Order: structure tokens, then C-alpha cells, then sequence
């Protein structure tokens, strides 16, 4: 439901890679933590 | 449960850093999908089993929904990962 | 690393179904937050460590972000969970 929540696991993984952000397995249990990490980085580029 | 020698070999000695495709029930095709999901090592997959509190229904839905394993292949991973835990956890 | 006897006792014998608050570095207050997060047993928390591929930075951020543990208490869980794996995994 969150903008980043509509991204699929495969698309989320390629996004972290573009920003060179270390990550492990993506699962609904830790998917949210990953969505927040991309938001914090993307926020910087927006500022 | 005609599991391959890997099932007994797995629960007969530590897992070390063996590849995910080494887990019983996970074939080379399935190991590749879990690998693309961030599980390049078996001990990462055993971790998922521990996080699901051994819930067989949540584990089978997770493995099947995560790779498409059949009801049959998931049974081998449940008892294989669970028996390892029984000797090892 | 003046860890309590629990650290050596934990990596000296299987974990069995001991409570999460039994892990070294996890106090009764912290064990309660993980428990509210679905980790009522220590073996569910060890699973998280296995899912993070022992990534110390991801593990410390996860435990801290999940309960608020300090940089100090997370070090005890990392080496405590990691050493158990060295003897049991």
C-alpha cells in the first residue's frame, strides 16, 4: 500500500543495489525495514 | 518418505556453509529462486524455519509462495530442517 | 566483554526452548519488546541472526530499531548468538 510497498521483491532488490545499500533476504517480516531504508536515501537525493 | 541420502547426511553432521540447494526437498531450480530471494546459503533458509516457530502451514505457504515448491517438496524441507533442529536445536 | 555466565552457559549447552530473555544482551525489558514482536522463544531470535547472514550492521540496526537496545547490548547478542552458531552451527 505504501509507494515502496507496491514494488515487488525483485524490483526492491535492484533498487537497493543502485544505491549500493547492503541488504539480506526481503520478506514481509523485514520488507518494511527495507522500504524505510530506501526512503531515507531517496529523501537525501530529494534534498 | 524416500528422502535422498542428503536428508540423513544433513541431520548426521553440521550444515556448515553448504549451498541452499543442499537442503533436502530443495532442488537446483528451487535453490536458484531462494538464492535470488537473498538465501545464497542453507543456514539462511533454516533461519526462516526458526522465525516461523516451526509452523508447518506458514512454512509450506512461505516456501511454495516464495518459489512454487509443491506440497511434496515442502514436506521434505519441513522434516529435514525440523529433524536437523531436533539433533541440533 | 564482561558477559554474564549466561553467555558461556548458552554456548556451553543446547538452547532448547529457553525464553528470549535468556539470550545474553537481552534483558527482561528487551525480551518483552521482542516477545510483543512475535519472538516468544530465543530460537526465533537466533533465526533472525541467521536470516541477516550474520551482518553485524544489519543485526544491530534490526535489534536496536526493533526494541531500542544500545550499541553495547547488541554486541553481546551478536557474539553470543554468533558463538553459539560456531559451536552448534
Amino acid at each position: 500500500h505504501d509507494n515502496y510497498a507496491d514494488l515487488s521483491d525483485t524490483e526492491l532488490t535492484t533498487l537497493l543495489r543502485r544505491y549500493n545499500i547492503p541488504h539480506g533476504p526481503v520478506v514481509g517480516s523485514t520488507r518494511r525495514l527495507y522500504e524505510k531504508k530506501i526512503f531515507e536515501y531517496e529523501t537525501q537525493r530529494r534534498r | 518418505m524416500t528422502t535422498s541420502q542428503k536428508h540423513r547426511d544433513f541431520v548426521a553432521e553440521p550444515m556448515g556453509e553448504k549451498p541452499v540447494g543442499s537442503l533436502a526437498g530443495i532442488g537446483e531450480v528451487l535453490g536458484k529462486k531462494l538464492e535470488e530471494r537473498g538465501f545464497d546459503k542453507a543456514y539462511v533458509v533454516l533461519g526462516q524455519f526458526l522465525v516461523l516457530k516451526k509452523d508447518e502451514d506458514l512454512f509450506r505457504e512461505w516456501l511454495k509462495d516464495t518459489c512454487g515448491a509443491n506440497a511434496k517438496q515442502s514436506r521434505d524441507c519441513f522434516g529435514c530442517l525440523r529433524e536437523w533442529c531436533d539433533a541440533f536445536l
